């Protein structure tokens, strides 16, 4: 069996793309083996429902990513941390792109991509959730914020929740993970006015014997 | 045991430049398994190395894309495509194969700045030092380009073959610069015994060999 | 969040023997493997063998065999390495870190230790000698300032000198440290910009715990 | 924008709510905010609850109701309650243990 050592990385950290866990991009198993002091090294995040992501990625066995052309218009892309330095400099999650307002206003975004391949697609996406107001309005001007992901069979509307929380990795704001999956012939729609921690890409979903298995033993 | 052959031994480049080191070894690389396991890490002056590209040509976690190795088997290369100022340091390439695993001697990476002249500087010993019945005679002439740069110490016009204490530092990770200090110590003594002292630089900058000295009294 | 912590420096009498530590952290030992290494000054990086902290099974290099034992204990994540009959040719700087496996992606090693130099000497414990630099004969204090401090005949390496306890951190050099009579001297050289000297106080706290010394030398202008 | 630290060796359950007032008088009456929103959380966790304004059935005389909600400290952790209205705070934690108990239903003597 195709045994993929975790080593310091969950299989999440490896699927977002927490610097650390770049070293996983592409990579394919039958059992991933998680180890108990993996760690996360970068934007604190968290899931709602974490333990289903974590299942049907592990059930899919692939984390190949294939990068799509989102044209994110009129916003500032690329966004970047000190919480998840990317070498010398700030940088965040490998496949998560961090949209901010551009010049002092944060347009009210209307993206489209199209399932016109014969295969199942896995989208990630996030919502950040600043910990001020003068967070919120500085990085997406406008104080309120909504992202809506849909299909023509699933929708979903998260809104974000400004607030303080304990510092983790100087932060005190989080981002919130979500996903889709989009079945060939449909078509995703994001549809946002700010928070939106956008995709840039779809990774395969491959049905199989593949799973995974928390252990600290040697392989 | 493999030998791990790498050229150049020191590669001055520029800032936005491409440098590229190189490594042979004395027998291939490729495992059993068909997989080379060779290594390229980079060990910044009073650190510990850090994994750069493993296997070859894959990027350890943090690396830049300006990072790119590649070979065959014996000989294999690491590029950077466009080298910034940390960049600065020592390259060494190592391969795991085979037991003993080895590494290479290092190719001391270098930065090529805008020439500078030192800012020479001297101090005469401190009372405080003589009370013990020595003298310090210590000029700092910091902050050149060239690493390449002349001290000499003069006392009355004439002399430096004698107790001379010289440290010159690793290139700086910004001002891409050099530091230099020279130490001229003698018995308290000889001290008293003269006044002019003369640190004087030869730095191939300057078109006036840059001098510097104090008076006993 | 994976450290290999390694005491920095040891001072042994040539013909004994001493016992590294690296104390791994971030990991769980035993999952993976470990390599211990030995750096000249010169540059020159040797293997001298390895240890799996899971079983203990260690192989050495054939040249460190009658030498470097490799042990592991597990119950605090605490590796070894006594090296015995120690000689000149053995003051190196003694790394560890995780060899990670063949099963495992990268097969090399990722995370190294911050190592440790081992002085092989008999020479005794010899406290520095902190000596302020300032300028007098023709008051330097121009375009910009710079202050000195020779920190002078002390054993063994290391000290730390430190300007202002820190703060003044900007615009300091201290000069590698060098051997003359098996003593070591040493200068620092930070640069003030001039209506910051003589105002106020420029220190240089030096630091040789070897000898458990901790100066503070303000440098006051004697100019 | 209080906090709490669990400094203990054991897992802290805290039980907190929130306030649902049934009218905008009310809202602003008791909590001047007329918005409102409650968040707790942890290094691990973050629960954000928003107030809904609204017509109930009359029970115990009031219209209004409080859901209640509630949050494990693991030690080590630290809770941060943060919020402006509607918080129906917590007044401490309830140890937890793990063990052989539960619960039945059932009339029958004992
Ligand atoms: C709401 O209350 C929380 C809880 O007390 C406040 O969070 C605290 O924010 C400070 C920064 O002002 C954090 O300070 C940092 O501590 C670290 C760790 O020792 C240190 O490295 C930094 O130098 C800095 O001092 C503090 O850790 C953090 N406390 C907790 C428990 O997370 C928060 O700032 C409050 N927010 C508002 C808007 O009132
Ligand atoms: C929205 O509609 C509901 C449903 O009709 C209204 O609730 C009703 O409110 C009245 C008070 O005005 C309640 O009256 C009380 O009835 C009890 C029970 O017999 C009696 O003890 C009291 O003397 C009083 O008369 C009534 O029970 C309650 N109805 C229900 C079904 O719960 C509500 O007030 C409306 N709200 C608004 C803002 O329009
Ligand atoms: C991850 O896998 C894909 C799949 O091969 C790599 O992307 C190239 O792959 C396909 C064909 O080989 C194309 O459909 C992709 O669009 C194409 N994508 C890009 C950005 O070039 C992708 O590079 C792989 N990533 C890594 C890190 O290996």
């Amino acid at each position: 069996h195709r045994i993929l050592d975790g080593i310091d990385c969950t299989l999440i950290d490896a699927l977002l793309g927490d610097p650390h866990c770049d070293v996983f991009q592409n990579e394919t198993w039958d059992l991933f083996v998680e180890r108990s002091k993996a760690f996360s090294n970068c934007y604190p995040y968290d899931v709602p429902d974490y333990a289903s992501l974590r299942s049907l990625v592990a059930s899919s066995g692939t984390l190949e990513f294939i990068t799509e052309g989102f044209t994110w218009t009129g916003v500032t892309q690329n966004g970047g941390s000190n919480a998840c330095k990317r070498g010398p400099g700030s940088g965040f999650f490998s496949r998560l792109n961090w949209l901010t307002k551009s010049g002092s206003t944060y347009p009210v975004l209307n993206v489209t991509m199209p399932n016109n391949d014969n295969f199942d697609k896995l989208y990630i996406w996030g919502i950040h959730h600043p910990s001020t107001n003068q967070e919120q309005t500085s990085l997406y001007v406008q104080a309120s914020g909504r992202v809506t992901v849909s299909t023509r069979r699933s929708q979903q509307t998260i809104i974000p929740n400004i607030g303080s929380r304990p510092w983790v990795r100087g932060l005190s704001s989080r981002i919130s993970i979500y996903w889709t999956i989009v079945k060939p012939g449909d078509v995703l729609v994001i549809n946002s006015n700010g928070n939106l921690i956008a995709p840039r890409g779809y990774f395969k979903m491959r049905t199989g014997k593949s799973s995974i298995m928390r252990s600290d033993a040697p392989i | 045991d493999v030998v791990m052959t790498q050229t150049p031994l020191s590669l001055p480049v520029s800032l936005g430049d491409q440098a590229s080191i190189s490594c042979r070894s004395s027998q291939t690389l490729v495992h059993s398994n068909g997989n080379t396991y060779l290594h390229w890490y980079l060990q910044k002056p009073g650190q510990s190395p850090k994994l750069l590209i493993y296997k070859v040509s894959n990027r350890f976690s943090g690396v830049p894309d300006r990072f790119s190795g590649s070979g065959s088997g014996t000989d294999f290369t690491l590029k950077i495509s466009r080298v910034e100022a940390e960049d600065l340091g020592v390259y060494f390439c190592s391969q795991n194969t085979h037991v003993p695993y080895t590494f290479g001697g290092g190719t001391k990476l270098e930065i090529k700045r805008a020439d500078a002249a030192p800012t020479v500087s001297i101090f005469p010993p401190s009372k405080i030092q003589l009370t013990s019945g020595g003298a310090s005679v210590v000029c700092f002439l910091n902050n050149f380009y060239p690493k390449d740069i002349n001290v000499k110490w003069k006392i009355d016009g004439s002399e430096r073959q004698n107790g001379v204490l010289n440290s010159w530092t690793d290139q700086d990770s910004k001002d891409s610069t050099y530091s230099m200090s020279s130490t001229l110590t003698l018995t308290k003594d000889e001290y008293e015994r003269h006044n002019s002292y003369t640190c004087e630089a030869t730095h191939k900058t300057s078109t006036s060999p840059i001098v510097k000295s104090f008076n006993r009294n | 969040q994976v450290q290999l912590q390694q005491p920095g420096a040891e001072l042994v009498r040539p013909g004994a023997s001493v016992k590294l530590s690296c104390k791994a952290s971030g990991y769980t030992l035993t999952t993976y493997w470990m390599n211990w290494f030995k750096q000249r000054p010169d540059q020159g990086l040797e293997w001298i063998g390895r240890i799996d902290p899971y079983d203990s099974e260690t192989h050495y290099n054939q040249k460190f065999k009658d030498k470097a034992i490799l042990t592991v204990d597990r119950s605090s994540s605490t590796a070894y390495m006594q090296l015995s009959s120690l000689t000149s040719e053995d003051s190196a700087v003694y790394y560890c870190t995780r060899f990670l496996q063949i099963t495992t992606i990268i097969y090399g090693m990722d995370y190294w230790g911050q190592g440790t130099s081992v002085t092989v000497s008999s020479a005794k414990t010899t406290p520095p000698s902190v000596y302020p630099l300032a300028p007098g004969s023709a008051a330097q204090t121009n375009s910009m300032v710079t202050l000195g401090c020779l920190v002078k005949g002390y054993f063994p390496e290391p000290v730390t000198v430190t300007w202002n306890s820190g703060s003044l951190s900007s615009g300091v050099h201290t000069f590698p440290a060098v051997l003359q009579s098996d003593l070591y001297t040493l200068s620092s050289s930070v640069t003030v910009p001039s209506s910051t000297w003589p105002s106020e106080t420029v220190t240089c706290n030096v630091a040789h715990p070897a000898s458990s010394t901790k100066v503070d030398k303000k440098i006051v202008p004697r100019d």
